[PDB]
């Protein structure tokens, strides 16, 4: 379809460090895949978001709580595939 | 040996031989009279110009001869048989005449120009072929010979820049008297001939590598060598970091040992030739890439040789990266995007960086259990040993030599606009109508001359480029991607004249269509 | 060198290369991303295409000979360009060969 | 080499260059900028106009043998380095030639910057650190920087009355004028030659 | 060798040797400037021709030479000469000279053209010995030598025309720079001679 | 005198994104210029100001409202120009 893979689904954040990343660069295909697309679904506001459109995330600044983002793949021609990640960050 | 005997005939020959080319082309020219026989000095200060664009130095009225583009010596069809079946060219040695010189001078009695033809003046020329002067040549100017044969062309005015405080001229500013070099006189029975042989410059690679930087193995054994690829065992509930090495790869190909580097980068910025997808500021000058150079920033333009986009993105440019030649409709201020011909760079895609992308990400920290690692992003990158690279490609448009400076130490010295850098470049030859003065008065007086006979000089002027190839030896296969020209019921030719004689150059061509393996 | 590097053309003749004047069309009210090219330069010299470019860097830290345009710390070994060698630090002292000043 | 890069002067006699010392006069009360330069040095080594320059850097990560001490990530491929080429991103692995780690720091390893040979019992998949055998690269320890250290760090800002001197970090370098460095070793298992690719321009044609 | 001395002489003979005639003939020419020296393509869209008279060319301004007519030759007595008793006639070889060339220059100051005499101007020749240019001659067209020896003639203008689909151009349509040959500079003193020897062409039945 | 202009008065800034360049270094002279020297106008407080005393602005935290700040540069020997800039800052 455009198969796509997060990097864990599932991650554990110490606190008071909040810097984390989202690698969902070992998303396959059998083309070349034109954009990655990140989202997201749960977690509080104010954080700095950098660079929803693009493959490594850059996390910062954040609550503890439960974060799910969500990457979106798009190959030539078109075809998407979503799959989450949970950020479990406790203290 | 004139008045009635040619000094020389018209020569515009382009004959293939086995491993070396002759390009022989003749122009007509036309020499006026600049600053009316005067050094007048030129700086910033008349106009008043910006921090950036100050500048001193002096104007003479001689003219310069610069052969300094391939269309002056390749017609489209010598070009496109040369780059099709050539990995590389190089030249030996030029031959430069100058015959056929008529001295013209004309009166404007009462509104009427009456050109009359003058046969006792003269006309200097020297080639100044110790190197004295500043090298104008090379800065990519205008006034070359024409690119179609059939044309008369102007000669320019040579003038030069020395150092400055501003628009002021510090104790260093050299001022250069070019009558003081040795001229040779030309009347209108005599020509002006010298050769001149090239230096053994390496040759232009003229090739496209048919195999990537990081792809340069067998793409079935796996390598003997390892390296971390986990450093997070999965036991399914957190973290534990057991450092899992393992061998690779056949097909994890971005973490292997590679054994050599791409070349160096200095990031331009990301534009599209697409208007609604740009920053809405201006952008240029804010953004750009830029050097101090005593105290003053100049854009780099276009910079080290990189590519100019990605994979299929044909739509975004470096801002200063690539050449930009202009078509005909195009005004020296402010055109459009239809009438330039921006040169895209994409055959050097294995060597060479995205001249808007990033080289790679350096860590920053040390990664403990504390502190994560953070990596930082680089931007420029100085040569590293290991790097490989290849030039910036060349044109027909666009320059063949340049003047490598006369400095304590050069790194790689290829011209950043490509083409062949030389110590000892080709001399400038520099030409002048001798000053014929009117009437003086019949009492002697001490100011200099304030009234000369207006004229101006015409004549031919051939230059024979003596090139010297490199046959390809290729085993490749599958045909190769050669320049052809669009086979299709078209309206106009390309490459030649018009409905009413204007002859015009419709696309860049490079010279990178053949495949060697890297 | 009597010439500079950024300085290596003639001052009358315009290149035949192009390059990005303006990435924003001046129509009076909003931005409109145009891409503008135009022709250069014989006096707009800083933004044409040089050939060459200047040496290497490595920034030491600028340091008045008058005493009052100094911060008031110490200043140098805690501002000054180093390297790590075999995890030992040292002052590069003199560095590359670069000028000292401006104009 | 038996001598550091760093260390190439006479211990004994003292320097005829200058160089400038404190640009604070101590009078016990505040800051006076007078500017101090004395000559040197014998002893204070590290301040020294030196003539030389250690050889480029490109950090890689420091990564513990011992598995107590790295992040509970992963770590690769999220904190590597790495390169774009046409669009995609490859580990430099193993790099241009640098130390492995500083004095008596076996433990730490560059994440890409050493051969790792497998031994015996070694899967081509997922092997543990028994099994693989990491090639420490110590004795270029006197020209070659440190791979999981920075390279020095240049100045950012200018020093005035109002700002203070800001300095930035260097991670990668380029060749500068006056770097001498020494190529990555040999092993008994490692590649004997590589090609030059025929490009039309190489820097330094090792592998 | 000039300019006061004539470089070429008037030959204008028709010489009957045994099994060979040769008949020299000597014209004066004109040649003008021809689209104020550009080449300007020409083709059929401009006027709108029919659709069996599309054409798609260019027009240099070269001049021609075609002493492709037999009156450019022969008079009428040596026709006649040649006609009444003879089976056959071929020829053998040709021999072109071309001398006492004039370049003058007209200025038309104030509705009255003053032509003054110039000197140091040239006049370009090639003779195109390889074939590498359309070969407009055989076609049956004017410019010709005159058939009267007495005659100022002006020289043909050199255009040609290539491949076209209607008033467009293919891809295979060729452009012909004529500068892109080896030209001969002619001044007022100096002189054009080829020589050129003809196949072995069967005679002309010059009988019923 | 020694003429100063900016790079243009009147700027159009779209909320969030509130990171903007005033270009005042096309200002003209016949001499050198010693120095380029920024001032502010208008505006409401906290801003992180970056560097008066210099040519390219780096302005960062902007609220939507009006800012303007002026450039005024001095020639050898002394002589002034104070020409301003406008910060249309709108959502």
């Amino acid at each position: 379809p455009p198969i796509a893979i997060v990097s864990p689904q599932f991650q554990e954040i110490s606190l008071p460090t909040t810097s984390t990343v989202i690698d969902g660069s070992q998303s396959t295909d059998d083309d070349k895949i034109v954009q990655y697309h990140w989202e997201e679904l749960k977690g509080p506001l104010r954080e700095e978001k950098i660079s929803e459109d693009t493959a490594i995330l850059k996390l910062s600044k954040l609550v503890p709580g439960n974060y799910t983002f969500s990457l979106t793949v798009v190959d030539s021609d078109g075809a998407t595939n979503s799959t989450t990640a949970n950020l479990t960050v406790n203290k | 040996d004139g008045v009635g005997n040619a000094s020389g005939n018209w020569h515009c020959d382009s004959t293939w031989l086995g491993d070396r080319v002759i390009t022989t082309s003749t122009r007509t020219w036309a020499l006026p009279t600049y600053n009316n026989h005067l050094y007048k000095q030129i700086s910033s200060a008349s106009t008043g110009a910006s921090n950036d664009n100050h500048y001193f130095g002096y104007s003479t009225p001689w003219g310069y001869f610069d052969f300094n583009r391939f269309h002056c010596h390749f017609s489209p069809r010598d070009w496109q048989r040369l780059i099709n079946n050539n990995w590389g060219f190089r030249p030996k040695r030029l031959n430069f005449k100058l015959f056929n010189i008529q001295v013209k001078e004309v009166t404007t009695n009462d509104g009427v120009t009456t050109i009359a033809n003058n046969l006792t003046s003269t006309v200097q020329v020297f080639s100044d072929s110790e190197y004295q002067l500043p090298y104008v040549l090379g800065s990519a100017h205008q006034g070359c010979l024409p690119p179609f044969p059939a044309d008369v062309f102007m000669i320019p005015q040579y003038g030069y820049l020395t150092l400055n405080n501003g628009s002021q001229a510090v104790g260093r500013s050299s001022f250069y008297c070019l009558e003081y070099f040795p001229s040779q006189m030309l009347r209108t029975g005599n020509n002006f001939t010298f050769s001149y042989t090239f230096e053994e410059v390496p040759f232009h690679s003229s090739y496209a590598h048919s195999q990537s930087l990081d792809r340069l193995m067998n793409p079935l054994i796996d390598q003997y060598l390892y390296y971390l690829n986990r450093t997070q065992n999965q036991s399914g509930s957190a973290q534990n970091k057991d450092l899992l090495f393992s061998r690779g790869s056949p097909a994890g190909m971005s973490v292997q040992p590679k054994n050599w580097l791409p070349g160096p980068c200095y990031r331009q910025q990301r534009v599209s030739k697409t208007k609604t997808d740009n920053n809405n500021s201006n952008f240029t000058w804010t953004g750009a890439s830029k050097y101090n150079l005593n105290g003053r920033e100049s854009i780099i333009n276009p910079g080290t040789a990189m590519a100019s986009h990605k994979d299929d993105e044909d739509k975004f440019f470096p801002m200063s990266g690539v050449m930009i030649f202009g078509k005909e409709s195009a005004g020296a201020s402010n055109t459009a995007l239809d009438n330039v011909m921006i040169t895209d760079e994409e055959e050097i895609k294995a060597t060479n960086p995205v001249a808007t992308e990033r080289f790679g990400t350096v860590a920053v920290n040390f990664q403990s259990s504390s502190t994560d690692p953070a990596t930082g992003d680089v931007h420029a990158m100085g040569a590293l040993p290991g790097m490989v690279w290849q030039d910036r490609d060349v044109y027909l448009q666009g320059p063949i030599w340049a003047k490598i400076p006369h400095t304590d130490g050069h790194f790689h010295p290829s011209p950043l606009m490509g083409g062949f850098g030389l110590k000892n470049p080709p001399p400038q030859i520099l030409i002048k109508n001798t000053p014929v003065p009117a009437n003086p008065p019949a009492e002697f007086s001490a100011t200099k001359f304030a009234s000369f006979i207006t004229q101006y000089s015409t004549g031919q002027v051939s230059v024979e480029i003596e090139w010297e190839l490199q046959k390809e030896n290729s085993k490749r296969w599958n045909p190769e991607v050669q320049y052809t020209s669009n086979y299709a019921k078209s309206a106009n030719v390309d490459f030649t004249v018009d409905n009413n004689g204007l002859y015009t150059e419709p696309r860049p061509i490079g010279t990178r269509y053949l495949t060697r393996p890297l």
